[PDB]
RNA sequence: CUAAGAAGCUAUU
RNA sequence: AUUUUAAUAGCUUCUUAG
């Protein structure tokens, strides 16, 4: 049993399965095995880091201890497989990666000695040896010499996400490409890096099919870009990280030079160049004194440089010269809560009377060692033809809205009691930088950010919230000027999806008034034979892929075709970039840089991350649906819709809207789903998944570990067995069945200790008065309702205490009337 | 009976804050890893050593 | 005006800091350019008036910096304050086996340019 | 005087 | 010192009803 890519007429995929004269054109060049090995192929070292579960993980296991990357007596210590826990697995895993060169090179003689000799064939990814030697002939055909063509893209398209993995590109570092010499020395003042990454380019990736642009600027659609930037992830390792980012510009104004930004050499998006350029200003314009004030290009001249070592991360300067550190305060406790709590009978031992949730606290050193939690952020590039299915399914889950590019006019703002973000944030709040332009300078801000970049400062502190687990987790906050053109480039869909009753995206609908009901009628529409799943991703906000998010906004803007040209979508989509992907982040008096991943306090994050796990559930469902055999699924239409699958995945070139609509029915009719932004529960057919036509727990264990490099342990997930009993947890709520009336609702009930914890341990001394506690009581009452129809007796005791306390603080201090069970009935009846 | 450890220690913890011992840290980091030591406990008198020790550290210091 | 305050507040910020810019050494490092046109990560590395580094613990410390003097990035430092959180000047010949359970960590250096 | 609906402000879970 | 979503309680204005 090993590891095959087929493409025939009866079965496509890949899958683990049960198993001429060209050699004298061909045999004098030194990439051919002579004919009549290594006795496991390079396609299983693919296979095993896609296809991953343990009990079943052997075959991994001789491949790494046949090549002496590793002993057996490593293996014998608990929990060593799991990048999250164990550090130190990156380093043995990195000592793969000359042979992949070696294999890649070897490729390249391969290629380069075929063109010249005639032949036209297809290339397979599982014929290589584990040394680089190529043997399965068979199957070409002759022509003319020096015409002949190679297709290489499912041999390139599916050994990407291993090749940023094992380090394969570390070696061309050096000096002449040996590991034992020293390396290679750079002047400090390059910027540009286009000719000799274009020459690596046409030396690895000779033969490749699409024209790179080694910029981006040059590229003609709105899918060449995702194809630059995800070759662009690979080669910028090569290339020392200090020549990335920001450059700068002599200019002379009032006696005094300055400095300032003329474009960005990003490690994606190529080279752009500002096409508004100024040698010297006669006067001040208020739009350039923001672009001037929002630059830490004026901070980061004056500061000194900073060696850091307590993180592994890059620095640049710390802006002033005393450091300090800050503390996390413990709360408080209510001892009246407490005092009238044992006069009920209540707080024993012999039982489950007792409490479980606290406040908790951390020291000066908590906050870096916060930041420090990016270090699981790696370098990912993910496959290309998968990623351009993948991003033609998704717009049809969100082509039902209208959206489009508004005015300063028709702008809503929520609240204008905010902070403004460095370093505006020492004069005026949002409402003051609402208050100082124009609806004018509005227009023309919008006009300008379509033809200039602007970088802005990240300002980071502590939040305290009541936690299971002692842990902090701090805020991310953003500065005034990119949401303020993000405001006016997306709100009008922002506004579009949170407003439409009944969809896949469930946020903005709510729980009351018999909501709950119509939610899980809407979870078991259609289905047959239904189970419950349901998961929660493992610390989503400290790692993320830079393709993900990039391709996640790039969808978000689909629908600006009567407003702007490409150009604007560009400047946009580069403002983007430079605001939530890879942006000078400062934690706590220092100026950082950020590797990449979703920012905590952006406008658009929720939808993002919402779109971001639609994400991970349809790449779960075309990889269910790829790797499993054709010959044994009942149904022909499953078959033919695999093949077609696999021809509109690596043979066509262009959009085919027919199979995007059918596969988008597929997936809506048997894997219905219902997502807010971390968690979801799908409604999959019991009768598919032993079967293995859709997604499992399996799957997104393989997916988010070859793909996002977080590994999920199996106790965070569940299934449920009933159809009857709903979900075990669903945003930290419970389900059950209620009679009430004249049938049966569903009354969606909370954790017990939550509810006699949030009373006791306030975290204000000033709370304490009952100006606030009478309504945090009563609404903490309308939340413990439904723990009276439960048969265990010691929740309606709960309730009973709650009750009572009520009655004592009002007394202290029918069906309108709170202090009786007919106002909260009301709350939950159906009809408004 | 042995969540009642648990809400004298806050309430010392809290009494502990506001005597303004947080600048001397060295102590500190020690008082709150054994104050999230007592949080997380399921045996009594290896919590009663604990509780004892936080009584002598706020009957030791003259804040 | 509010509009008036903005713009006086955002001037005098704009214009308090130029004290280590317009220097001769920003004149140093931007002349040698193509067109004028530098890396800003590198603005700091070659005209840094200083430098500071944080320290965790003693075998960083034995691996890091050793004596009065060291060498980062092709150039000579020569080292005049060592600080910790309570912000005193700890000593020299203190920092050995011997002292490493007694006193309080991290600590923060400072030099200057040879 | 009251009920219902819509809009703006403060404050909570 | 974040962003988004709903619910309660309180104020005020317009409209409709006796």
């Amino acid at each position: 049993y090993r590891a095959f890519d087929i493409y025939n007429d009866k079965v496509a995929g890949f899958a683990k399965f049960l198993k001429e004269t060209i050699y004298n054109l061909l045999k004098d060049c030194p990439a051919v095995a002579k004919h009549d090995l290594t006795k496991y192929t390079m396609a299983d070292l693919v296979y095993a880091l896609r296809h991953f579960d343990e009990g079943n993980c052997d075959t991994l296991k001789e491949i790494l201890v046949t090549y002496n990357c590793c002993d057996d007596d490593y293996f014998n210590k608990k929990d060593w497989y799991d990048f999250v826990e164990n550090p130190d697995i990156l380093r043995v895993y990195a000592n793969l990666g000359e042979r992949v060169r070696q294999a890649l090179l070897k490729t390249v003689q391969f290629c380069d000695a075929m063109r010249n000799a005639g032949i036209v064939g297809v290339l397979t990814l599982d014929n290589q040896d584990l040394n680089g030697n190529w043997y399965d002939f068979g199957d070409f055909i002759q022509t003319t010499p020096g015409s002949g063509v190679p297709v290489v893209d499912s041999y390139y398209s599916l050994l990407m996400p291993i090749l940023t993995l094992t380090r394969a590109l570390t070696a061309e570092s050096h000096v002449d490409t040996d590991l034992t010499k020293p390396y290679i020395k750079w002047d400090l003042l390059k910027y540009d890096f286009t000719e000799e990454r274009l020459k690596l380019f046409d030396r690895y990736f000779k033969y490749w099919d699409q024209t790179y642009h080694p910029n981006c600027v040059n590229c003609l659609d709105d899918r060449c870009i995702l194809h630059c930037a995800n070759f662009n992830v690979l080669f910028s390792t090569v290339f020392p990280p200090t020549s990335f980012g920001p450059l700068v510009r002599k200019i002379f104004v009032d006696g005094v030079p300055f400095v300032v930004s003329t474009g960005y050499h990003f490690r994606e998006l190529g080279v752009v160049h500002n096409q508004d350029v100024n040698l010297h200003s006669s006067r001040l314009s208020f739009k350039e004194l923001l672009v001037y004030a929002a630059d830490p290009a004026m901070h980061a001249a004056s500061g000194n440089l900073l060696l850091d070592k307590r993180t592994t991360c890059f620095s640049v300067a710390a802006l002033t010269n005393n450091v300090a550190f800050q503390t996390v305060k413990p709360g408080n406790f209510n001892k009246d809560f407490y005092d009238f709590a044992v006069s009920k009978g209540f707080f024993k031992e012999g039982s489950s009377v007792e409490l479980k949730h606290f406040f908790f606290a951390q020291d000066g050193n908590a906050a870096i060692s916060d930041y420090d939690y990016y270090r699981y952020n790696l370098p990912t590039m993910c496959d290309i033809r998968q990623l351009l299915f993948v991003v033609e399914v998704v717009d049809k889950y969100f082509d039902c809205y209208d959206g489009g590019c508004i005015n300063a006019n028709q702008v809503i703002v929520n609240n204008l009691d905010k902070s403004a973000g460095f370093p505006f944030n020492k004069w005026g709040k949002a409402r003051l930088y609402y208050d100082s332009m124009s609806y004018e300078d509005q227009d023309a801000l919008f006009a300008y950010t379509k033809r200039n970049v602007i970088p802005t400062i990240t300002q980071m502190n502590l939040k305290y919230a009541i936690s299971a687990k002692n842990r902090a987790r701090t805020v991310a906050g953003v500065s005034i000027c990119s949401t303020m053109t993000n405001r006016q480039f997306h709100q009008k869909l922002l506004k579009s999806i949170a407003a439409t009753r009944g969809a896949t995206v469930v946020i903005g609908t709510s729980k009351f008034y018999g909501g709950w009901h119509n939610m899980l009628k809407t979870v078991y529409s259609d289905v047959e034979n239904p189970h419950l799943m349901g998961w929660d991703y493992p610390k989503c906000d400290r790692a993320m892929p830079n393709m993900l998010r990039i391709m996640a906004s790039l969808v978000l803007a689909r629908k600006h075709t009567t407003c702007c040209s490409l150009s604007h979508r560009f400047y946009r989509l580069a403002n983007e970039c430079a605001q939530v992907l890879s942006e000078m982040v400062m934690c706590g008096g220092s100026l950082y840089v950020k590797p990449g991943g979703t920012s905590s306090g952006d406008a658009t994050t929720a939808y993002a991350n919402s779109v971001f796990n639609i994400c991970q559930a349809v790449t779960a469902n075309v990889n269910a649906l790829l790797s499993t055999d054709g010959n044994k699924i009942a149904d022909k239409y499953v078959r033919n819709l695999q093949h077609r699958l696999y021809e509109c995945l690596y043979r066509n070139r262009d959009v085919d809207t027919d199979f995007v609509n059918e596969f988008y029915a597929y997936l809506r009719k048997h894997f219905s789903m219902m997502i807010l932004s971390d968690d979801a529960v799908v409604c999959f057919n019991s009768t598919y998944a032993s079967q293995g036509l859709v997604a499992s727990i399996k799957n997104f264990k393989s997916v988010l570990y070859y793909q996002n490099n977080v590994f999920m342990s199996e106790a965070k997930c569940w299934t449920e067995t009933d159809l009857t009993k709903g979900p075990h947890e669903f945003c930290s709520q419970h389900t059950m069945l209620v009679k009430q009336g004249d049938d049966y609702v569903y009354l969606p009930y909370p954790d017990p200790s939550r509810i006699l914890g949030a009373g006791c341990f306030v975290d204000d001394i000033v709370k304490t008065d009952g100006t606030l506690m009478i309504e945090r009581f009563v609404s903490l009452a309308i939340d413990a309702y439904p723990l009276t129809k439960h048969p265990n007796q010691e929740y309606a005791d709960v309730f009973h205490l709650y009750l009572q306390y009520i009655r004592k603080l009002h007394d202290e201090l029918n069906t309108s009337r709170y202090w009786e069970p007919e106002f909260y009935e009301a709350m939950y009846t159906p009809h408004t | 009976k042995m969540s009642d450890v648990k809400c004298t220690s806050v309430v010392l913890l809290s009494v502990l804050q506001q005597l303004r011992v947080e600048s001397s840290s060295k102590l500190w980091a020690q008082c709150v890893q054994l104050h999230n030591d007592i949080l997380l406990a399921k045996d009594t008198t290896e919590a009663f050593e604990k509780m004892v020790s936080l009584l002598s550290v706020l009957l030791s210091m003259q804040g | 005006d509010k509009r008036a305050k903005v713009t006086s507040a955002m001037q005098t910020m704009l214009f308090t800091m130029l004290r280590k810019l317009d220097n001769d050494a920003l004149n140093n490092i931007i002349n040698n350019a193509r067109d004028g046109c530098v890396p800003l990560n590198i603005i700091p590395l070659t005209t840094a008036a200083k430098l500071m580094v944080v320290i965790p613990d003693y075998n960083t410390y034995k691996n890091t910096c050793d004596g009065t003097t060291f060498t980062y990035a092709s150039a000579l430092w020569e080292i005049q304050q060592v600080v910790d959180a309570d912000s005193k000047i700890v000593q020299l010949s203190e920092i050995s086996m011997d002292n490493s359970p007694n006193l309080a960590w991290p600590l923060i250096v400072t030099a200057l340019r040879a």
